[PDB]
């Protein structure tokens, strides 16, 4: 029962050095410069993740036209607030409705829009979630406390080429005049992978 | 290639747990690896399709075993290997053969201007479209041992074609040295129990796969 293929399995004792010996190697030759490489972990620790879709989102629900303008081009959409780059030049966004319920994968590997929601959690691009996610959603969105009803669509979509997905989940009700800000502490990671709703008031 | 990587449809893999609070980097040398590969791709070492590849090459156990960022560190100990960039020894000392006789191309005044902007796949010119939104499309039945992105559990299946996304480059090619070969790409949308079956299926679900021009065939 320890973790063996779910993400958070322990990693090899010498890794640490192992890594170590690689990027001296790769300094050594000239290939990498070490202050830029701070730069890149700076950047994904720091100043990219999902409050940056929350604000995407947040905007989305309090302004019609910018929500029309975000599904008819997620790429110009998102770069309004200022996101975008690697690993979402070509964004999608999926709207939930009350028909139909939104959620993404990456059967293959682990593609995910990094410029909204950052690096991907390691349970994303793991083999649970990954087999799972397009044979039974329900089941598996039941683990993260999520039951869809019966009569609701999920749609499933396999992240198997260069465009990249992100939900615009539903407005929780009772939120009334909420501010961009307040509305945007409400939506969640999961409720932009579709594996979560946003926080109820 | 029908390898491990392609899980879609496996079972046996077990709940799906997940972190508390789970941190970007879970270990500092996780910064490391994960930061080499804009490095990397900055230099133009190895595109990302053989990228891909190298990792869908990688013993079954060892990708089962092996946390994220291990296959990244498998591939930039062999990948680069095969491309000539370093050589095996070097790898295995982790010794230099011979000095800085590269230049990195990934530096601190690009970094943010290369994150912001990235690379898009999306190309200009390429295949003409074969199929309209509406379509009914099947899903070729093919088995390459080299890089594509058609899912085993797609093949042979009947779809509809929802979206057109325009053209593309081909991974298939793009990862083997045979060019882009640009073409269109089209979300296709399946019902749960074409995929599945009646049985292992809901009546409301359907899963929706991006997926190349010729990897189609008109219903
Ligand atoms: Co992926």
């Amino acid at each position: 029962h320890d973790h063996h293929h779910d993400g958070y399995q322990a990693p090899p004792e010498d890794i640490a050095l192992r890594v170590k010996a690689l990027e001296s190697l790769l300094i050594e030759k000239g290939l990498v410069d070490p202050a830029a490489m701070d730069l890149v972990v700076q950047t994904y620790e720091h100043k990219v993740g999902p409050r940056n879709g929350a604000k995407v989102v947040a905007k989305a629900w309090v302004d019609p036209a910018y929500k029309a303008r975000l599904l008819a081009d997620g790429t110009a959409g998102i770069a309004e607030l200022g996101f975008s780059g690697v690993q979402g030049e070509d964004m999608v966004i999926l709207e939930n409705t009350p028909a139909v319920h939104n959620v993404f994968v990456c059967t293959l590997c682990s593609c995910y829009p990094w410029p909204t929601l950052g690096l991907p959690p390691a349970w994303y691009k793991a083999a649970p979630y990954r087999s799972r996610m397009v044979s039974d959603p329900r089941g598996v969105l039941a683990e993260f406390g999520l039951v869809i009803p019966a009569n609701k669509e999920i749609r499933v979509w396999d992240t198997t080429a260069e465009l990249r997905y992100m939900v615009l989940p539903e407005r929780p009700a009772g939120t009334e005049a909420y501010s961009e800000e307040q509305l945007a502490e409400l939506v969640t990671r999961d409720s932009m992978i579709g594996t979560g709703l946003p926080t109820q008031p | 290639m029908n390898g491990i990587h392609d899980t879609g449809g496996a079972h046996g893999y077990g709940p799906v747990y997940r972190e508390p609070n789970e941190p970007v980097f879970r270990y500092d040398w996780e910064k490391t690896v994960m930061s080499l590969l804009p490095a990397l791709l900055a230099n133009g070492n190895f595109n990302l399709d053989e990228f891909r590849h190298s990792i869908e090459r990688m013993g079954p156990a060892h990708y089962l075993e092996g946390t994220y960022y291990e296959l990244w560190l498998h591939v930039f100990e062999n990948l680069l290997v095969e491309k000539g960039v370093l050589t095996a020894t070097e790898v295995a000392t982790g010794k230099a053969a011979s000095g800085k006789t590269a230049t990195p191309v990934l530096t601190p005044a690009i970094v943010d201007g290369l994150l912001s902007t990235g690379a898009s796949a999306a190309r200009e010119e390429g295949a003409r479209a074969r199929f309209a939104v509406g379509d009914k499309v099947r899903v070729l039945n093919k088995n390459p041992v080299g890089h594509t992105r058609m899912p085993r559990y797609t093949r042979g299946k009947v779809g509809t074609v929802v979206i057109d996304h325009g053209v593309f480059v081909t991974p298939d090619t793009a990862a083997h040295g045979k060019g882009e070969h640009p073409q269109h790409v089209y979300t296709v949308s399946f019902t749960s129990v074409e995929l599945w079956g009646q049985d292992a299926s809901s009546p409301k679900d359907t899963i929706r796969v991006d997926l190349w021009d010729d990897y189609l065939e008109p219903a």
